[PDB]
């Protein structure tokens, strides 16, 4: 599969930040429909430059 | 993976969605209003865009098929020997009671028979029963010499859809199995796909209702499944067109634009 | 940091392990490919043999691990079910075909573009087929059909016999033969019932000119043989009568126990009069019968069959104009039994097969059925004799219904080669590379073929290569598309009028499914297995 | 398969024959040469390897990683060889050979799998060699001048060429000179064992430096040390195997006296010894002495109190250096202790580097030795970089003994690469394959330096190609430009004998491959 | 020695080949000819 | 030493993997300890009579079948053993026995399986278990039987209570007195090959 959100939920992430991350995917299926992938990219990004 | 056959997916998904919503006035699209069959064999390029409803259900009334002019009816009873709600039995004291219960029961089955077929009822749908028989063997005998076809074994669940599909409504007791309360429908009829399977489909109906289906074909698994989640994607997508209907530019246009 | 559960495998490592998967599943079935191909013996850990040659039958038996190569597998599943033959040579095609686009993709080509390659050379290879190397099969004749299945035939265990099973096979697929709504003409195959029995040599099989069933008569008492048959079929067991769980015999005064147990057997004994009283001969059914039934149609001299296969009497009940009956209940609420509903055949017998016994239904009437029964040295070859039979059945239904048939011997797969290498110049900049690997990749089969007979595989292909060449080249040397290969002397040959052919949807639909699974695998890039 | 009551070999016994055995050799030729294949170019990297008592191995070096790799495979097992030969032979280019040899392997893989005879291609790859050995002696461009700054700027432009690709890049001009000096002042056999080379830890690269003359450790000083002088001006240096300590005459020695007066005369005995040992040294002349042996405390005050310098126990090798620097004799014997056989050097100093204390013997005019002192912040940055310099004196010794060159960055193999093209198309067509397949695998480096690039390595090579079939014998690849140049005005050079070597060795590893059938493998014994 | 304690003492040549347990098909098949020569004719089995 | 209440917290989030690997494994030995333990110590712990039939029988089961009577399947591993039971339906009835008397009711099993075809006798050596020592001592013969993955029949010492000198007729009629033993011609060779499409025969006009 390419569908982030089948990606995400079909491997167990073990890590509750990465189960968060999943149910984020799982929402953005339900409402937009697609673009599953972006939103996780985003969310990564946006914690990545929390960091610094 | 199905961006080869897009040519081919494309304004099928896009039929789809518009073929289950009005355009004037609407909000949103209930995706459960298309139903994907996906059926091993064939390409991708063998996906098809049935607009009636396809039944994965085999026919018992094995000898007639392709029923043109078909008034399809479901019914929610059962066709075999009388059973009440509560427990009951039937005692026999006397050799002319044996012979009577069995003709009884045969003059009972053919009775329900007869009054399904006076309807002009021609292909029949049977709700699935797991305490009581749905079809004995003597009722399909009766059905088949009456040439009805015989479709049993419908989920609970798909009810809804067969109605909406084919405008037949639900009978539960013999009674009110009226003309009215048929479907009818241009050509209902099996094919074989090729010796990979065999589907039922009922194409063509008399006030069609608002549904579709998308006939799913492919030559492994996997690549049935990704061709499903795939049509699943551009369906959502043209459905969040339906509601807020803005559009943008892709191409990571948007992103880059956010950022500057 | 990702602490997933599991193993995971990136990049270039998983794409070349789907290769060598792909790669290894090709190898198993590649040495038995062609007339030179040698057969193969399987063993089940328990005892069981398996002597086969077909690449679906040992692509199914044996049990595999990785999901690439159970792709592979269910590709080869998927060409015997739609086509019936060809199931090896669509393995290999895909197997090189993934080799190659692999090389392309470490080249550092970007994957969709191998994948857009592929797919415009599997669109042109088939239009360039259609138009150009398809032979009909109207001017050809019989001669057509027993040279299809010849083909077919070679590299089985009934190869030398082709001359004899061929003509077995269009007679059987003949007879078979009926049409449908708008005229369509249809062979059902499958219906040709093929019965296997140990015992005299190959050239013993016989084509039954009826239906044969692996059943006997019921009782030693009834005849072994019924000259003016008169099939009754039915499919309720001829037993006791006993009610049904929601009837309950309660005797309150004891004079009625009599005439109840009475009733009970007597309900069969009028039942079966009624069958017989119409002049019934020959009593088939589903269901069981039990010794007072057996002992009713023996006094009569008739006979009868229990537990008579679904399938088998849905067959004989087509064939010789009877209808099954699952109740003897008329529209008028009786028990009744027209002879409008009794199927005749010529003769009815139970001929003795290698010390058992079968009953064979001789000449019907109203529809011409036909089985086969195979004899062999043991079960092992009469197994292989029976695939390699369906083999042939599916090939000949093939050619039958759609009337083109491409020519042999890897003549068809080198027309493609020079044809899509020429053609690969026109379009694209690296899609021009995949389809000149598509290309290169559809000459596995003709390598194989050279090389399972231990000749010159380059000098062969390279001659072959040339033929085809100047064929497209050359307008007035057009007849140089069917030159194939002649494996037994080793030197290409004209396999159109040599009498190697094969349905071209075979071909068609084995490029087909190859470059699909292989787009499918092509796209995988990372594996993620969990631990169970 | 049978039981066969007596089997015929060994039980346990393994044997692959046939085509699949060699498919297998060459698909474990290809994972060998996959583990060294980022390692190339200027762009390439370093691999960390850690042995199982947890020492780490840092290196770009192809023979290193190759080693430092517990091989196995038989058919495996012959790339390494061939890339300790190449080290042995030229000391550059290892990386090189595994991939040419693996490529070579890997184009005539599909010719194996259709049972093409082994002896064909065996045939094919020697032939091809052979014109391609020919075409780079007849096109390796070298001038007939002898001109001194013309030899120096070609030594220089190719150790350059060598050491641009190991983490001390960014210093190749310095370390270029550096090692270009170093093997110009080596005389006539430019031995490897007269070019020191010491490694202190802490220091930026730059604070490396090379002596024209010999630098050693300070050798376990006794008491009394810190009293010598640690310079002098005009040294002469007393170079010795000789122990100056107190000790027993012989092993076997032993002294029967029976009279005190005989043992004070033994005990006088023994301390003239040893005076006079230390008196013909001081009035030799000399000021620095250096001991292969060991120097007692009682010599070490000895020589303090005469502002002499003394340093015992000093490694032979390094004592071999210092005699060739300076230009004295080692002497077992002080007796004849002329200044024939005394060293001079213009300075000798005692200074600090990074925690250690290093004797300088700096001012030797005719030295014919030199002595690297590598700065880094680890032990094997240290050593990373000792094996970039070597790489980078053995090329330059071998172009001292010719100045044959042809240029790099793949653009002399892009030329054999159309030169037998162009070869094979005039011969019948079943050897035209194999050595059209030669020339397509000698491709693989310009593909694998723009690879480890990051270019597109296609639209590189059909540039290149173009280039070459049009003419311009030098176009390789620019790796910093994006894009292709004339690497021979780019001073990207090379001496020849490193492609010739390797191609030799390539095709060599590629015949013994290809020639194996059969692998029968006894079982191993002593297995604990 | 029939593994059930029985004992068979005989020469013909299916009643020796069919109490013998084997492991290779090919003996395997070799049984099989020997019991489809017994069956079909009933003679000439040690001769097949 | 105090703050006993330590509350770990974040520990065995990062180190999860490891506890969860070792997990499966300690889970898995325990699944093949609850399948094997109910082998072990459970039973440990503790003139028509004459059968004029039983020689017909005998002679009956003589000939078993045409091409020959197969031999009993060897489990050599615990795992097979567990996944053995775990496959087929549970009303598929498996037989098992532990050895190290023993041939003469193997020989009976045989018989009984070429005799019984639903039945799927199979034997297991008692060293692949590894079972205690007085299991491994003095309980070899036992004949086990299984249906569903729940004990029915748990015989133990069998050669005390089935005799030695036994034949087939005798374990047969000892396992379908306990009603334990579920309740035909003899084809050619085969007949069927596939049975996938249901296109037979038509006549259409
Ligand atoms: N007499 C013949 N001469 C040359 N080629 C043949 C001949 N018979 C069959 N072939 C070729 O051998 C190839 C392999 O056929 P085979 O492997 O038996 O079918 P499958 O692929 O279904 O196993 C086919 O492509 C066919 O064209
Ligand atoms: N400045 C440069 N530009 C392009 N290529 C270079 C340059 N310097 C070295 N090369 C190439 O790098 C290759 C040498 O790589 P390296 O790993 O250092 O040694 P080896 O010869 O053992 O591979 C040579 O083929 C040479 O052509
Ligand atoms: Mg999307
Ligand atoms: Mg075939
Ligand atoms: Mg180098
Ligand atoms: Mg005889």
């Amino acid at each position: 599969t390419n569908d982030g959100a089948t990606i995400l939920k079909q491997m167990q992430v073990l890590h509750p930040a990465a189960r968060m991350l999943v149910e984020l995917s799982k929402a953005q299926d339900i409402e937009a429909g697609d673009g599953t992938t972006s939103v996780v990219i985003i969310a990564g990004s946006l914690l990545d430059s929390c960091t610094k | 993976v199905v961006s080869q056959y897009s040519s081919l997916l494309s304004p099928m998904s896009v039929n789809a969605v518009m073929k289950v919503i009005d355009p004037a006035t609407a909000t949103s699209v209930d995706l459960r209003d298309i139903k994907i069959v996906k059926k091993l064999g064939g390409t991708i390029d063998d996906c098809e865009l049935v607009e009636g409803l396809v039944l994965t259900q085999k026919v018992s009334n094995s000898g007639i098929t392709r029923v043109e002019k078909a008034k399809i009816g479901l019914i929610q009873f059962c066709l075999s020997a009388p059973k009440t709600d509560m427990d009951n039995q039937i005692v026999v004291s006397d050799y002319a009671q044996m012979d009577r219960v069995l003709r009884e029961e045969r003059a009972y089955i053919l009775n329900l028979v007869k009054q399904i077929k006076k309807t002009g009822c021609n292909v029949l749908l049977i709700q699935k029963s797991i305490l009581r028989d749905a079809l004995s063997d003597l009722a399909l005998h009766f059905l088949n010499k009456m040439k009805i076809m015989v479709i049993k074994d419908i989920e609970r669940e798909d009810i809804e859809f067969i109605c909406k599909t084919i405008g037949t409504k639900p009978v539960a007791h013999i009674d009110q199995f009226t003309a009215d309360m048929l479907g009818s429908a241009e050509l209902a009829e099996e094919v074989n796909l090729n010796g990979s399977g065999k589907l039922l489909k009922i194409t063509g109906c008399a006030s069609p209702g608002k549904t579709v289906t998308i006939v799913v074909r492919g030559s492994n698994k996997l690549v049935i499944e990704e061709a499903e989640r795939s049509i699943h994607d551009a369906l959502c997508v043209i459905r969040c067109l339906v509601k807020k209907r803005a559009l943008i530019a892709g191409g990571g246009a948007p992103e880059i634009e956010l950022a500057l | 940091p990702l602490s997933v559960f599991g193993d995971r495998s990136t990049g270039e490592t998983i794409r070349s392990q789907n290769v060598m998967a792909a790669a290894s599943i090709a190898n198993i079935v590649k040495s038995s490919l062609g007339p030179v191909g040698l057969d193969k013996m399987l063993v089940d850990d328990i005892g069981d043999v398996t002597i086969t040659n077909d690449g679906a039958t040992i692509l199914k038996l044996l049990e595999v691990e990785h999901p690439a190569a159970k792709v592979l597998c269910e590709l080869a599943d998927l060409q015997d079910k739609e086509v019936g033959d060809g199931t090896t040579s669509v393995v290999i095609i895909a197997a090189e075909l993934l080799k190659n686009a692999d090389e392309l993709v470490k080249q550092k080509i970007h994957p969709t573009s191998v994948i857009s390659g592929y797919r415009l050379a599997c669109k042109e290879a088939v239009r360039y087929i259609n138009e150009n190397l398809i032979v009909n099969t109207d001017e050809l004749g019989r001669d057509c059909l027993i040279n299809a299945a010849k083909t077919s035939m070679s590299s089985k265990i009934i190869g030398i016999n082709g001359d004899f099973f061929a003509n077995m096979v269009v007679d059987a697929v003949l007879a078979i033969k009926y049409t449908d709504i708008r005229g369509q003409p249809r062979y059902p195959v499958n219906s040709v019932n093929i019965l296997k029995a140990h015992g005299r040599s190959q050239m013993e099989s016989m084509l039954i000119s009826g239906y044969a069933l692996n059943c006997v008569v019921g009782s030693q008492g009834m005849p072994k043989r019924i000259v003016n048959a008169k099939i009754a079929c039915l499919d309720f067991s001829l037993q006791k009568t006993k009610m049904k769980l929601g009837v309950q015999v309660v005797i309150t005064d004891p004079e009625k126990l009599d005439q109840i147990r009475q009733r009970e057997s007597d309900i069969t004994k009028e039942r079966i009069q009624k069958i017989l009283a119409t002049g019934a001969n020959v009593i088939l059914t589903t269901g069981g019968i039990d010794d007072m039934c057996l002992k009713y149609f023996v006094e009569a001299g008739a006979m009868a069959v229990r537990r008579v296969l679904k399938r088998d009497l849905k067959r004989i009940a087509k064939a010789s104009g009877a209808t099954i009956l699952s109740t003897l209940a008329n529209l008028e609420g009786e028990e009744t039994f027209e002879a409008a509903m009794l199927g005749q055949a010529e003769e009815v017998v139970q001929e003795r097969i290698c010390d058992d016994e079968l009953i064979l239904i001789k000449n019907t009437k109203a529809r011409t059925s036909a089985s086969i029964i195979l004899r062999g040295a043991n079960d092992f070859m009469c197994d292989e004799m029976e695939r390699s039979l369906h083999d042939a059945l599916c090939v000949v239904k093939r050619v039958l219904e759609s009337k083109s048939v491409v020519p042999g011997g890897g003549a068809v797969e080198a027309a493609l080669s020079i044809y899509l290498e020429n053609y690969a110049t026109s379009m694209g900049s690296r899609e021009q590379l995949a389809i000149a690997e598509f290309a290169r990749s559809l000459l596995v089969i003709p390598n194989t073929l050279a090389v399972n007979a231990a000749q010159d595989s380059t000098d062969l292909v390279a001659k072959l290569r040339a033929f085809h060449n100047e064929a497209q080249v050359n307008p007035e040397r057009k007849n140089l598309k069917w030159i194939g290969l002649d494996l037994s002397n080793g030197k290409p040959r004209d396999n159109k009028q040599a009498g190697v052919f094969e349905p071209t949807i075979v071909k068609v639909k084995s490029l087909k499914f190859a470059t699909e699974a292989a787009i499918t695998i092509l796209r995988i890039d990372d594996l993620i297995k969990l631990h169970p | 398969m049978m039981p066969t009551p007596v089997i015929l070999l060994k039980e346990g016994t393994d044997s692959s024959q046939g085509i699949p055995q060699l498919v297998s050799n060459i698909s474990a030729c290809q994972v060998i040469a996959e583990a060294v294949r980022t390692t190339l170019g200027p762009r390439g990297m370093d691999k960390l390897i850690v042995d199982g008592r947890g020492k780490a191995t840092i290196s770009n070096d192809g023979a290193t990683i190759l080693k430092l790799l517990d091989v196995v495979h038989p058919a495996a097992k012959t790339l390494v060889d061939i890339a300790k030969s190449q080290d042995a032979e030229v000391g550059d280019g290892t990386t090189s050979v595994t991939l040419l040899a693996a490529e070579f392997l890997k184009q005539v893989k599909p010719y194996v799998e259709e049972g093409l005879h082994p002896q064909i291609i065996i045939r094919a790859f020697r032939t091809a060699t052979q014109l391609a050995v020919n075409k780079i002696k007849e096109i390796a461009v070298t001038v007939k001048k002898a001109d001194k700054v013309e030899q120096r700027k070609l030594l220089e432009k190719c150790a350059m060429t060598a050491l641009s690709s190991k983490l001390i890049s960014q210093q190749k001009a310095f370390f270029a000179k550096m090692v270009v000096d170093a093997v110009m002042m080596l005389d006539d056999l430019l031995q490897l064992k007269m070019i020191g080379i010491k490694k202190v830890q802490g220091g930026a690269l730059e604070d490396s430096q090379l002596v024209a003359g010999v630098a050693f450790k300070k050798t376990f000083s006794y008491a009394g040390f810190e009293m010598q002088p640690k310079k002098y001006h005009n040294p002469k240096i007393a170079l010795l195997n000789v122990e100056l300590e107190l000790k027993a005459e012989k092993d076997n020695a032993e002294i029967r006296v029976h009279t005190v007066e005989d043992y004070q005369a033994i005990v006088d005995a023994e301390w003239n010894i040893l005076y006079d040992k230390l008196e013909k040294i001081h009035h030799s002349g000399a000021k620095v002495v250096l001991s292969k042996l060991p120097i007692g405390d009682v010599a070490t005050q000895y020589f303090a109190d005469r502002d002499m310098f003394c340093a015992g126990r000093v490694p032979e090798e390094d004592l071999k250096r210092t005699m060739m620097a300076c230009g004295g004799s080692i002497q077992t014997s002080v007796n004849a202790l002329s200044a024939d056989v005394l060293g001079r050097c213009q300075v000798f100093e005692e200074t600090q580097i990074g925690g250690e204390r290093y004797n300088f013997f700096t001012g030797c005019p005719k030295a014919k030795t030199c002595t690297f002192i590598l700065r880094g912040g680890a032990e094997q940055f240290m050593e990373e970089t000792e094996r970039s310099l070597h790489d980078a004196i053995m090329i330059v010794r071998r172009a001292i003994k010719n100045d044959s060159v042809v240029a790099g960055g793949g653009a002399i193999e892009m030329e054999l690469s159309k030169y037998l093209r162009d070869y094979s198309r005039t011969i019948p067509g079943k050897q035209q394959l194999l050595i059209g397949a030669y020339a397509k695998a000698l491709e693989i480096i310009p593909r694998q330096l723009c690879d480890n690039a990051g270019f597109d390595a296609t639209n590189i090579l059909n540039k290149l190609r173009a280039r070459h079939a049009q003419g311009g014998t030098w176009y390789g690849v620019d790796i910093n430009n994006e894009d292709i140049a004339d690497n021979f005005e780019a001073f990207v050079w090379e001496p020849a004998m490193v492609r010739i070597n390797a191609l030799t060795a390539a095709s060599e590893a590629a015949c013994l491959i290809v020639s194996v059938d059969e692998t029968i493998k006894n079982p191993r014994s002593t297995v604990d | 020695l029939d593994p059930m304690g029985g004992i068979v003492m005989t020469n013909d040549g299916n009643a020796i080949l069919r109490e013998i347990q084997v492991q290779h098909p090919a003996a395997k098949s070799m049984i099989e000819i020997s019991r489809t020569q017994d069956e079909e004719v009933g003679d000439g089995t040690t001769s097949v | 030493l105090a703050g006993e209440g330590i509350s770990v917290n974040t520990g065995p989030k990062g180190v999860i993997n490891d506890w969860r690997r070792f997990k499966q494994l300690e889970t898995e030995q325990r699944e093949e300890q609850c399948r094997e333990m109910e082998r072990l110590i459970k039973k440990l712990s503790m003139f028509l009579q004459q059968y004029r039939k039983q020689r017909m029988e005998e002679m009956r089961q003589q000939l078993h079948k045409g091409p020959q009577f197969k031999q009993v399947f060897e489990i050599s591993s615990g795992e097979g053993f567990l996944d053995m039971i775990d496959k087929e339906q549970k009303s598929i009835v498996i037989m098992v026995h532990i050895y190290e008397g023993t041939e003469a009711m193997n020989g009976c099993m045989i018989c009984l399986a070429a005799e019984y075809p639903a039945v799927k006798f199979c034997k297991v050596k008692s060293s692949v278990i590894g079972a205690s020592s007085q299991f491994t001592r003095n309980a070899l013969p036992a004949l086990l039987i299984y249906k569903g993955g729940e004990l029915i029949g748990n015989f133990v010492r069998v050669t005390d209570q089935l005799g030695d000198d036994f034949f087939a007729v005798d374990l047969e009629a000892f396992l379908q007195e306990f009603g334990l033993l579920p309740e035909l011609v003899l084809t050619s060779v085969r007949n069927s090959a596939t049975c996938h499409s249901e296109d037979s025969d038509l006549e259409i006009d």
